[PDB]
């Protein structure tokens, strides 16, 4: 996805 | 949701119920899922709420029905407010729920993507507000999950439907001018999807509005496009 959050 | 249709199963895998415990389980607000332990939903929404503790997030639901003392749900480690945050009227109505447990993702459950920073001049043609709160402004929570597909209004136009109120650049509005369909109580926290290039973005957080589907009375929601960086911020922390 465009905008990446750490998992 | 007023004037809206119940969603069919797996429409929206971003939405959540996020329910409250005491004095007695009920669904307190709506969320999206932006992370793997990652909840975005509006900062009013835990007004009074004095620990994470009696917090549950429910995924992958459609019916609230689904929701027994059985049914497996996300507990909150931590409530992050806003710490400009006062009221909703004001603006800063955002918050992120650290979940205590990763949600495993499929067809049921997944995160929805934040709009970019070169999404900020996009223009956004298929809306959608979602939800299970009431059908009118004196109701009750809905069991199906609601959705109603919503245009997006300019800031100046906005400004001009609520006078002695101040329309940030950090606030999108989005309604009919002869209203009838709209977010209404208990919708609030939930997402205003916006389908841009087969992808949906989170666009805006349900916040604050005069009534409910009311004409010359758009929906007030907080632009998630100006709180990417914050979003980053307490999602990313070294
Ligand atoms: C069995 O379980 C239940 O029956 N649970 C239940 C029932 C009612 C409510 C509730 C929980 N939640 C709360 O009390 C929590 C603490 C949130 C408080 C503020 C919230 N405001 C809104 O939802 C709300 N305020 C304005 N708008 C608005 C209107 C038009 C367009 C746009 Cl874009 C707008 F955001 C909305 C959607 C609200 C929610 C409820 C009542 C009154 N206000």
């Amino acid at each position: 996805c465009t905008t990446k959050i750490k998992p | 949701i007023v004037g809206g249709t119940a969603s069919v199963r797996g429409e929206w895998p971003w939405q959540v119920t996020l329910h409250t415990t005491s004095p007695t389980q009920r669904h307190l607000c709506g969320g999206s899922i932006i992370g793997n332990q990652w909840i975005l939903t509006a900062a009013h929404c835990f007004y009074g709420v004095e620990s994470p503790k009696i917090l549950r997030v429910y995924s992958g639901i459609l019916n609230q029905s689904e929701i027994k003392e059985d049914t497996s749900f996300f507990g909150v480690q931590e409530i992050i407010i806003h710490d400009q945050y006062k009221m909703a009227e004001s603006g800063y109505d955002i918050a992120l729920l650290k979940l205590e447990t990763t949600v495993g993702y499929g067809d049921s459950q997944r995160p929805i993507c934040l709009p970019s920073k070169g999404d900020r001049n996009v223009i956004y043609t298929d809306c959608w507000v979602t939800g299970w709160g009431y059908r009118k402004l004196r109701d009750k929570i809905q069991n199906t999950l609601q959705k109603a597909k919503i245009p997006l209004v300019t800031n100046e136009e906005c400004q001009k439907r609520y006078r002695g109120h101040k329309i940030t650049h950090k606030m999108i509005c989005a309604g009919y001018r002869e209203g009838g369909k709209d977010a209404c109580k208990g919708d609030s926290g939930g997402p205003l999807s916006c389908k841009h290039n087969e992808v949906w973005h989170l666009v805006g957080i349900t916040s604050w509005g005069e009534g409910c589907a009311q004409r010359e009375r758009p929906g007030v929601y907080t632009n998630v496009v100006e709180y990417v960086d914050w979003i980053l911020e307490k999602t990313q922390a070294v």
